[PDB]
RNA sequence: AUUAGGGUUCGAUUCCGGAGAGGGAGCCUGAGAAAUAGCUACCACUUCUACGGAGGGCAGCAGGCGCGCAAAUUGCCCAAUGUCAAAACAAAACGAUGAGGCAGCGAAAAGAAAUAGAGUUGUUUGUCAUUUCAAUGGGGGAUAUUUAAACCCAUCCAAUAUCGAGUAACAAUUGGAGGACAAGUCUGGUGCCAGCACCCGCGGUAAUUCCAGCUCCAAAAGCGUAUAUUAA
């Protein structure tokens, strides 16, 4: 009643339910990419048909539309700003052969894992679920965080987790006690 | 062949009024003879009372019986026959008692070899029939 | 509009004709209105000819239009 | 790694206003506790707001909403301060007062008001309410 | 017709009662998506010209 | 809503316009009503009564009965937004508000997301049995924060001083495994029966389809079924 904030969706299941080419090369996106589920996908794919839409109403216009030569140059500061596409690749044709895995190359389960700070994608998932990085100083707890390549230099272990300027976790706290008490 | 003329468009108005009602789809979409057929008045469920229970001879090639019974609906007491979904099930279901029925699956068309049968029983005493069947829940009385 | 009917006493009805755009069809198609106008006996009108009319007051039951020239 | 250190809170002000209206100042206040176990409360707030502006009395300073950061650290909320006590009495609402300490007593339950309307309406002159 | 209200159930009944073994519980969430992608790309490998049969059973009759 | 485009379909429902207050019809006051938590009358229903008589209009909120396939609590508050008002607030001195705001119920629907992360030894990888290691949340609380007050979220597990995960039992389900359509030479009985089966079809004694275990498949805090509708 009267309530006016908006509840978009951001996925859309597949067309065909069971294509074996489609279900192993999501499986294969999975366990490289550590997702829990199929949705995470087709966020992502959701994600890069919108910006292939818009583009393609773009390139139709001539180079000198205003609408282009604003909207354009727009969508070409939020693909680079957000390392999704090369810096020299200037043209907006560029955005139309973006692809699944560099969406997924800029979260940072996968920035977290490719820094050296996680071993694993599996690994940097629970390490960014248990706060423990903190971007900016900022802590994350989503590992879905899309990344800018102006912040990729202040990624680090957040300053309260224990792994760095932080009290000690909770086995070092909990088997504390248990002593302190035993005696 | 068609008309193409730039002030034509009454003449192709109504071509595509005269022609829609060929459609069977769009015909029976758009008139009430296909609603005030149907038992369950334009909707997905419907509740009634057992009468007696029918076995019916499946069509050929398959030969079988299939357990169906006579349910009179609470909202319009018309005469239907219904179906029920497993094996072991009419023994479950009893004369005079609640039993919410659905559609077979093909939108007021029979379905399987079941020659005259459109519905299907669903619940049984506000249980659904499946828990019943699945040694889940037990029905009272 | 042009005169459609000079049969009643110091009015007469017109008729505006246009086309009308239907979108799906991307075709027009020929419509018409018809108007009750006040007609002064400055005029004399025939059937067939041309009028400009303005709007007024309501007039009658259905004269909201007078003329104001005969071509 | 970590050390043990004393509790300290850094307190900064963003958007200072004045104005004669009300006879206060107020800005928003943001502050900085980076090793404090919980969350500050606002009266510790209001001695070092009181000290940072040379206020004489802490009482006269009105802290509200203060919305903590998320990850810790940190903690935001607005806040007023009066030129005097006095036109902070004159001029604060009775649940802010209330949580200073000052706040008039609790009107009875609404119900019972909204239903003594309507036996009185019932009655003559008088005759209603003794 | 060689069937009749009264059969109902029939091989319901005629199927004997077998109760169901015991088992421990698997991974959920990612676990199961990562458990399973190892049995799929690395627990073995793909040769060519030869189909990966997903559920095999033992030979019988 | 769906849609390459053209289109098809839904719109009682939060904003705007109209209409009504059981059905009809008349009218006073008022700037403004053919007003209904205003009046008058008739028709249907109805309640109290001392039988003389007098009352009623939830398609407001909260809530009952029937109808149905079908839909919340007789909760808190004027703290925000506004309305009216003789009216700023304050001071014996605090206006009304079921409008509205904030909670309870609520798998209509939508966003972020748990169910675990690494190892040493034995049995190029990889599975399995070990030995452990550290971490966070669910949850328990608070110096307290939020809030009209609460509840929720956010902060913290002492700052001198703040609990807790190993079967981490803090145990994931729903449909399927002939084809469409991902997944079995395993079963075992029935023997055109019981059944399945949206369609094609399975079942007549070595059942591809029935009724179970394991495994496997698909989706996953979600998954079937029915009826509409859009694409196809
Ligand atoms: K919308
Ligand atoms: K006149
Ligand atoms: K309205
Ligand atoms: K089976
Ligand atoms: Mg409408
Ligand atoms: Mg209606
Ligand atoms: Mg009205
Ligand atoms: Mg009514
Ligand atoms: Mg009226
Ligand atoms: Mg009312
Ligand atoms: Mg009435
Ligand atoms: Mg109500
Ligand atoms: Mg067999
Ligand atoms: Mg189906
Ligand atoms: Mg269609
Ligand atoms: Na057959
Ligand atoms: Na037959």
């Amino acid at each position: 009643m009267r309530n006016y904030n908006n509840f978009n969706r951001v996925w859309k299941a597949p067309r065909r339910p069971f294509e074996k080419e489609r279900l192993d090369r999501e499986m294969k996106l999975c366990g490289q990419y550590g997702l829990r589920c199929k949705r995470e996908i087709w966020r992502v794919n959701m994600t890069l048909s919108k910006m292939r839409r818009t583009a393609r109403l773009l390139l139709t216009l001539p180079e000198n539309h205003p609408r282009r030569l604003l909207e354009g140059s727009a969508i070409m500061r939020r693909c680079h700003e957000y390392g999704f596409l090369d810096e020299e690749k200037d043209k907006l044709d560029y955005v139309l052969s973006l692809t699944v895995p560099d969406i997924l190359e800029r979260r940072l389960q996968t920035i977290v894992f490719k820094a050296g700070l996680a071993k694993s994608v599996h690994h940097a998932r629970v390490l960014i679920q248990q706060r423990h990085i903190a971007v900016a100083k900022q802590i994350v707890t989503i590992p879905s965080f899309i990344v800018r390549v102006s912040s990729e230099r202040h990624i680090a272990f957040a300053d309260a987790s224990p792994f760095g300027n932080g009290r000690t976790g909770r086995v070092k706290r909990v088997r504390a006690k248990a002593a302190k008490r035993h005696a | 062949t068609k008309t193409n003329g730039q002030n034509a468009a009454r003449k192709l108005v109504r071509l595509r009024c005269r022609n829609r009602w060929a459609d069977k789809g769009w015909k029976r979409a758009h008139t009430f003879s296909a609603r005030k057929a149907n038992p369950f008045g334009g909707s997905s469920h419907a509740k009634g009372i057992v009468l007696e229970k029918i076995g019916v001879g499946a069509k050929q090639p398959n030969s079988a019986i299939r357990k169906c019974v006579r349910v009179q609906l609470i909202k319009n007491d018309k005469k239907i026959i219904a179906f029920v979904p497993n094996d072991g099930c009419l023994h479950f279901i009893e004369e005079n008692d609640e039993v919410l029925v659905s559609g077979f699956g093909r939108s007021g068309h029979a379905v399987g070899d079941i020659p005259g049968v459109r519905f299907k029983i669903v619940k049984v005493s506000n249980v659904g029939l499946y828990a019943l069947y699945r040694q889940k829940k037990e029905k009272p009385r | 509009g042009v005169v459609h009917s000079t049969k009643m006493h110091r009015t007469i009805i017109i008729r505006r004709n246009y086309l009308h755009f239907i979108k799906k069809y991307q075709r027009y198609q020929k419509r018409h209105k018809s108007l009750a106008v006040h007609c002064s006996p400055a005029f004399d009108p025939k059937q067939g000819d041309e009028v400009v009319i303005g709007q007024c007051r309501p007039l009658s039951k259905t004269i909201r239009y007078n003329v104001l020239e005969v071509v | 790694v970590f050390q043990k250190k004393k509790a300290e809170v850094c307190i900064r002000t963003s958007q200072f206003k004045v104005n004669k209206l009300l006879n206060r100042k107020q800005f928003i206040v943001e502050v900085n506790h980076p090793h404090w176990c919980g969350t500050v409360p606002t009266q510790l707030i209001r001695k070092k707001l009181a000290t940072l502006y040379k206020v004489p009395d802490a009482s006269q300073v009105s802290l509200f909403g203060f919305k903590t950061k998320f990850g810790g650290g940190k903690t935001t909320g607005f806040g007023l301060i009066y030129d005097d006590l006095a036109s902070l009495k004159r001029f604060e609402p009775n649940y802010r007062k209330t949580r200073m300490g000052f706040g008039k007593a609790r009107l009875p339950a609404r119900k019972s008001v909204k239903e003594r309307r309507n036996r009185n309406k019932k009655l003559r002159g008088k005759a209603k309410g003794k | 017709i060689h069937g009749s209200l009264a059969r109902a159930g029939k091989v319901k009944n005629q199927t004997p009662k077998v109760a169901k073994q015991e088992k421990p519980k698997q991974p959920r969430g990612r676990a199961l998506k990562r458990l399973k992608y190892t049995r799929r790309f690395l627990s073995k490998t793909v040769k060519p010209g030869e189909k990966v049969h997903m559920n095999k059973q033992p030979p019988g009759k």
